[PDB]
C-alpha cells in the first residue's frame, strides 16, 4: 500500500502505524486463452493472502 | 516518460538512469599464526675420587 502511494505521489513515513482493516492482499490467477489477442479481455480468481476474514465486495486494484 | 510503471512492485531500479543506495557496512578481518620450538638438554658425568688397589689399573 506505500508502495502504491508512493507511486501515485504521496510519501508516507517510514515509522507510523498503518493499521487498516479495509484492504486485502491478493493473489490473481488467470488462463492466457490461445491466440489471445491484445484488446480482449479475460476472466480472473482473486484469492486472500493474508489473514483478510472476506472479500465480499472488494476491488481489485 | 510513456513508460509502464507497477503500482505495488518495491520500486527497484529498473533502467540504465535510476539510482539505487548502497550501505557499505563492510568488515573484514583475517589472522593467522604459527610457532614451533625444540629444545635437547644431556648432562652426563661420572667419578671415582677413590680407586681401590685392585682397580688402579684402569
Ligand atoms: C654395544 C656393545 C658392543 C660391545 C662393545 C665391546 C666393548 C667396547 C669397548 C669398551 C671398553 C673401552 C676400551 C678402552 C681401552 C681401549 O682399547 O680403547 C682406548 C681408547 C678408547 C676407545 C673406546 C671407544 C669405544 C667406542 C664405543 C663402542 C661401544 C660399543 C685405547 C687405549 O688402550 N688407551 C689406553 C692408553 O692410553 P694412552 O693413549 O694415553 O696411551 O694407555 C693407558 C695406560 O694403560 C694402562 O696402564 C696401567 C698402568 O699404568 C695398566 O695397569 P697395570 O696393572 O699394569 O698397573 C693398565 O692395564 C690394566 O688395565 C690391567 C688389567 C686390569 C684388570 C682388572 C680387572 C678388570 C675387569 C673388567 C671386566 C669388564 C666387564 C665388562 O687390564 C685388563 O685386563 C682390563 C680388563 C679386560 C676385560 C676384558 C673383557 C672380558 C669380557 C668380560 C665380560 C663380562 C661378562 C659379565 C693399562 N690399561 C690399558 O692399556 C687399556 C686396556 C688394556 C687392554 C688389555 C686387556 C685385555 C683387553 C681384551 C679384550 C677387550 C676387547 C673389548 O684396558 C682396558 O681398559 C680394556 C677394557 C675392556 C673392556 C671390554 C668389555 C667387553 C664386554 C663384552 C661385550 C660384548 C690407558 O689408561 C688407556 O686406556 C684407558 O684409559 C681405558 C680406561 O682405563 C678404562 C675405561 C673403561 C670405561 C668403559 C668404556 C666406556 C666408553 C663409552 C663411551 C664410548
Amino acid at each position: 500500500l506505500n508502495n502504491m502511494l508512493s507511486q501515485l505521489g504521496i510519501t508516507v513515513p517510514t515509522g507510523t502505524n498503518m493499521q487498516l482493516k479495509n484492504v486485502a492482499a491478493v493473489m490473481v490467477t488467470a488462463s492466457y486463452p490461445p491466440f489471445a489477442r491484445q484488446g480482449q479481455t479475460i476472466d480472473v480468481v482473486v484469492s486472500s493472502m493474508g489473514n483478510a476474514k472476506s472479500l465480499r465486495g472488494g476491488t481489485l486494484l | 516518460n510513456y513508460g509502464y510503471q507497477p503500482l505495488f512492485e518495491d520500486r527497484r531500479p529498473r533502467n540504465i538512469g535510476d539510482t539505487l543506495t548502497i550501505v557499505l557496512q563492510e568488515n573484514v578481518s583475517a589472522s593467522k599464526s604459527s610457532s614451533a620450538n625444540a629444545s635437547r638438554d644431556g648432562k652426563t658425568s661420572f667419578g671415582f675420587d677413590t680407586v681401590p688397589r685392585y682397580l688402579q689399573g684402569l
